[PDB]
RNA sequence: UAGCUAGUAGGUGGGGUAACGGCUCACCUAGGCGACGAUCCCUAGCUGGUCUGAGAGGAUGACCAGCCACACUGGAACUGA
RNA sequence: CCCGCAGAAGAAGCACCGGCUAACUCCGUGCCAGCAGCCGCGGUAAUACGGAGGGUGCAAGCGUUAAUCGGAAUUACUGGGCGUAAAGCGCACGCAGGCGGUUUGUUAAGUCAGAUGUGAAAUCCCCGGGCUCAACCUGGGAACUGCAUCUGAUACUGGCAA
């Protein structure tokens, strides 16, 4: 299979473009304590598709501006 | 099957209408060399009045310690006042690796190789208590085993 | 204390300063020297204990205890500075080197010559 | 606010033997039961129920073999304001194998040294010398 | 270039040749992608002296790489059948 | 290297024989031994736990002929070796040549057979060896070349074998001043009097 | 050291690059980064390792080896895979 | 590398010696001169100063200085505390943050389990081989406590549920 790394939106004012904040929740190298840390991306959609407050699939990819190498596979869970 | 020994002996002061008056305080422990340890702290006017005073008291206060061939059953802390102290049973190589005070009441005991850190205070009367509450408190499979209403093997095993 | 308390502000590593500030993990150091002079130390011990104002090379103004009986030292003269404390004056923390440089070896010293500069009989 | 029930009934058990008392009584669980089904077992803890049945209680019924407790200290070691796991072959052995670690591994919970045997790690809840 | 040689590591007066596949442009003793056995001239009539690899030289020369002038002695030492 | 000075006010120090000055003479009673270390010998040492630990290292160095640099690397090498630490020690001391040499007859002393070893005369499996502190592998044959043999330092020495206690770990033909290092030394065979306990403790701090 | 940022953040189109890309002009859009420390200040080549420690760590990165950076100081392109 | 040649021939210091820490006396000096890593020695019988003989430990090195860790559980995750020794904000309300009673689902993020490639070579550790021996060199293996993905387990942690 071919990578698709969850995480949910935080904003989309971006025209054909978003932000994504990974969620990880690794532990600490010295105290062993499980920590709630962030991964803060942007990605790639044909049109603004995405909203916000939603879990979506992120791809790997060619880049496409300055920052923001990923691409939109599909959401999932979309906004209430 | 006697052995005994001195640990330290500590000078102190009373301090009265006159001037001051110094009398001596030993600390020996003793024990056969197969789980029975004593000590006796001892207190006199003269320093082998002390300790053959000192010797009187360890040979009545021992105390019974169940051990593994030559070596402890199991790691063990032993809190007493201000000394935390430590051990660890450890292989049939090596020796007695532990501090002074800490190894008399080791060696004489029946133990030939164990580790050791005495960590807090390392006051001489306090650490040989510490130890002796570590050991007293230490248990064997064959306690154990007869504790839980079980069985040796399927406990260790 | 406790585990959270710790990654939001983690163990501030004591900071054991060095008593010397000869400086970079130096061994020794130069000093072309000022003010040759004599002090009282404090209480227990009483006497004229001989001192010198050295000026380092690397900018640094000290005082530095001159050891042995007899010195050679006067105002000026280019004298090599080692590290220890004399526990008496208060304040020099450094030893005037003997034999190294200007600072000659004390007179007629049979035992112990490392220290004091002076060679077999 | 009672964050940690499994500490709570260690506690129990503790200050339970301290006192010398026989009955223990406190609030029940899925995890409570799967804890106290290992020391039966095992043999710190001679019998236990579950009476209640739409609000249920545990009681346990402890073990005395002299005048000392049987249970010589107990620790809550995987406590949630720091969680641990451990590997398989990192799984602490408490007083050289003669005192258990509980153990919640992917098949139910039980004892270190049957998680050897089963070939597994997992969330070590407590130590019971 | 990719070429089969010795590298030479040791220590004074007595040598032992890493014989080792590496570009010529990096060093002596430098980066390569990996050895291939040993060389030593000091051994004498005993139990060991050479090593050389066969399949790995398949490997490298079927591709594309020199083999150095020490080396090339070190294949017809080995021999096909004899 | 060595301690090339008054060798028998070393025996004083530690009390015990340490086979210093021994030679073609059986024993000393020609030293005041036991009782005068040096000036003040009347005094008699209160010693404490460093005392009894550094006392025994220095004999066992003083015995051998050993510094302890060379000393202190012996020691290292016996914690890498499996069991026993204490019995490792005597192993390796034990396997010097100029201390097997000694062991042999082929020198009345221990200073004699170093000086043996290292001017060329004894070979070992055909090969001339210099060295003193040659760790000699079991199942080895040590021997003296025909320019040192049945000369007037070897034959003296070679009798004094006879009163020893001559080892059972090698053999000796003393026909053609021949040897033969058969097995490895055993704690119960050698020493049964000094004490590798106090050495180990020494140094583990 | 609490707010920084205007080619700044993103689009569409043209150019440019061995190649994708504000790499760069042209509009269009006013976003992007930040208490899970941006900006600013001081100090620093990084790593394999080295030393130390029972270990967890702590210090360090001479010599041997991998990567980057520089070549009197500042700048620029040319010739070439 | 080997052989012969001549002949005790050419070839030992330097710290320390009151306690911690192995090792003592006698003269000289008299809070002076001086020592010292800490405690401290010296005021006319100094084991601490200077010298002398003796001793101790190191020895082609030995001390002194600086530097890093150690001992220091004296920044404590393993492993400390906070009534009076240093240390509970003067007291509330509360946002982010941390943590969360209990039952049945699903869940594959933590979690664990396995699999795959990677974790450069040297260095380290174990056993061998070679310099007469050792440093030194070197063969093999483990090690490279990891990392990424893949497939599961599903108690405990988390989500969305009832
Ligand atoms: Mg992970
Ligand atoms: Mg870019
Ligand atoms: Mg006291
Ligand atoms: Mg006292
Ligand atoms: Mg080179
Ligand atoms: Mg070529
Ligand atoms: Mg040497
Ligand atoms: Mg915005
Ligand atoms: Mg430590
Ligand atoms: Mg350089
Ligand atoms: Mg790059
Ligand atoms: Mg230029
Ligand atoms: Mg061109
Ligand atoms: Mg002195
Ligand atoms: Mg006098
Ligand atoms: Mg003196
Ligand atoms: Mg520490
Ligand atoms: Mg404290
Ligand atoms: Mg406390
Ligand atoms: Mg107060
Ligand atoms: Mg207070
Ligand atoms: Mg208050
Ligand atoms: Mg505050
Ligand atoms: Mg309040
Ligand atoms: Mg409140
Ligand atoms: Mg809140
Ligand atoms: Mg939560
Ligand atoms: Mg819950
Ligand atoms: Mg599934
Ligand atoms: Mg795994
Ligand atoms: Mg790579
Ligand atoms: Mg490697
Ligand atoms: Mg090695
Ligand atoms: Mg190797
Ligand atoms: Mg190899
Ligand atoms: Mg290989
Ligand atoms: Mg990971
Ligand atoms: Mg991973
Ligand atoms: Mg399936
Ligand atoms: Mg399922
Ligand atoms: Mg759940």
């Amino acid at each position: 299979k071919i990578r698709t790394l969850q995480g949910r939106v935080v904003s989309d004012k971006m025209e054909k473009s978003i932000v994504v904040a990974i969620e990880r929740f690794v532990k600490h190298p010295i105290y062993g304590k499980f920590i709630k840390r962030t991964t803060k991306l942007h990605v790639h959609d044909e049109n603004n598709e995405c909203g916000i407050g939603d879990v979506v699939e992120i791809r790997e990819c060619r880049p496409l501006s300055k920052t923001k190498s990923w691409t939109l596979v599909r959401v999932v869970e979309k906004a209430v | 099957e006697l052995q005994e020994k001195l640990i330290a002996v500590n000078r102190v002061s009373k301090t009265v209408k006159g001037g001051r008056i110094f009398s001596f305080t030993a600390l020996t422990v003793v024990g056969d060399g197969n789980g029975r340890v004593g000590f006796g702290y001892g207190k006199a006017r003269e320093v082998p009045a002390a300790i053959q005073k000192a010797m009187e008291k360890a040979r009545r206060n021992m105390i019974n310690v169940a051990l593994n061939n030559g070596t402890l059953q199991h790691p063990v802390k032993g809190v007493h006042t201000g000394s935390r102290v430590f051990m660890q049973p450890a292989s049939e190589g090596t020796g007695i690796i532990a501090g002074g005070a800490m190894r008399a009441v080791l060696e004489v005991a029946g133990v030939h190789n164990v580790l050791a850190k005495a960590y807090g205070s390392t006051n001489p009367i306090n650490v040989v208590r510490a130890t002796i509450d570590g050991l007293e408190n230490m248990n064997s499979p064959e306690m154990v085993a007869a504790k839980r209403g079980k069985s040796v093997e399927e406990i260790l095993g | 204390a406790t585990v959270n308390q710790l990654v939001r502000k983690p163990r501030a590593r004591k900071v054991a300063k060095s008593n010397v500030p000869a400086l970079e993990a130096c061994p020794q150091k130069r000093g072309v020297c000022t003010r040759v002079y004599t002090t009282t130390p404090k209480k227990p011990n009483s006497a004229l204990r001989k001192v010198c104002r050295v000026r380092l090379t690397n900018g640094f103004e000290v005082t530095s205890y001159i050891g042995g009986e007899g010195h050679n030292l006067q105002e000026h003269s280019v004298i090599l500075i080692r590290g220890g404390r004399v526990k008496d004056l208060p304040g020099v923390r450094y030893h005037t080197v003997r034999g190294a440089l200007d600072c000659s070896g004390v007179k007629d010293r049979k035992q112990a010559r490392s220290k004091y500069g002076v060679k077999r009989p | 606010s009672m964050q940690d029930p499994i500490a709570d009934m260690l506690t129990r058990i503790r200050n339970g033997q301290a006192a010398n008392k026989a009955a223990v009584t406190m609030p029940s669980s899925k995890l409570k039961v799967a804890i106290a089904n290992v020391l039966k077992e095992e043999g710190f803890i001679e019998d236990f129920k579950v009476e209640g049945d739409t609000k249920p209680e545990l009681e346990l019924t402890l073990k005395y073999f002299q005048g000392k407790a049987v249970v010589e200290s107990i620790q809550r070691v995987s406590r949630p304001g720091l969680r641990i796991y451990k590997r398989k072959d990192e799984l602490p052995k408490v007083m050289a194998g003669l005192g258990i670690a509980v153990v919640s591994t992917s098949k139910g919970v039980m004892t270190d040294r049957a998680a050897r045997q089963a070939g597994l790690g997992g969330e070590i809840i407590c130590y019971v010398a | 270039m990719v070429t089969i040689r010795l590298a030479r590591h040791g220590a004074k007066k007595r040598p032992f040749y890493q014989v080792v596949v590496a570009d010529s442009r990096n060093a002596r003793n430098g980066r390569f992608i990996e050895r291939v056995g040993f060389f030593n001239p000091i051994a004498s009539e005993k139990e060991e002296g050479t090593r050389l690899d066969l399949d790995r030289i398949a490997h490298w020369v079927g591709q594309g790489a020199t083999i150095s002038d020490r080396v090339a002695a070190l294949i017809k030492e080995v021999n096909k059948a004899a | 290297a060595r301690y090339l000075g008054p060798k028998l006010k070393l025996s004083r120090r530690e009390g015990t024989d340490l086979f210093l000055k021994s030679g073609v003479r059986a024993i000393d009673t020609k030293c005041k031994i036991e009782q005068a270390p040096g000036q003040h010998g009347a005094r008699k040492p209160r010693l404490s736990d460093y005392g009894v630990q550094l006392r025994e290292k220095q004999k066992v160095r003083r015995i051998y002929g050993v510094l302890e640099r060379q000393f202190r690397n012996y020691y290292k090498e016996a914690a890498r070796l499996k069991g026993n630490t204490g019995e490792n020690l005597l192993a390796l001391l034990e396997g010097r040549l100029d201390n097997v040499v000694y062991r042999m007859g082929f020198g009345a002393t221990r200073a004699e057979a170093r000086q043996l070893v290292s001017h060329k005369a004894i070979m070992v499996n055909g090969r001339v060896v210099n060295i003193a502190s040659y760790q000699v592998s079991p199942n080895d044959v040590v021997s003296i070349r025909e320019k040192a043999k049945k000369q007037s330092r070897v034959k003296a020495a070679l009798e004094l074998a006879e009163q020893r206690e001559k080892p059972t770990w090698l053999e000796v033909d003393a026909g053609k001043m021949e040897g033969t290092f058969k097995r490895k030394p055993e704690r119960s065979d050698l020493s049964a009097d000094i004490n590798e306990h106090l050495i180990v403790e020494l140094y583990s701090k």
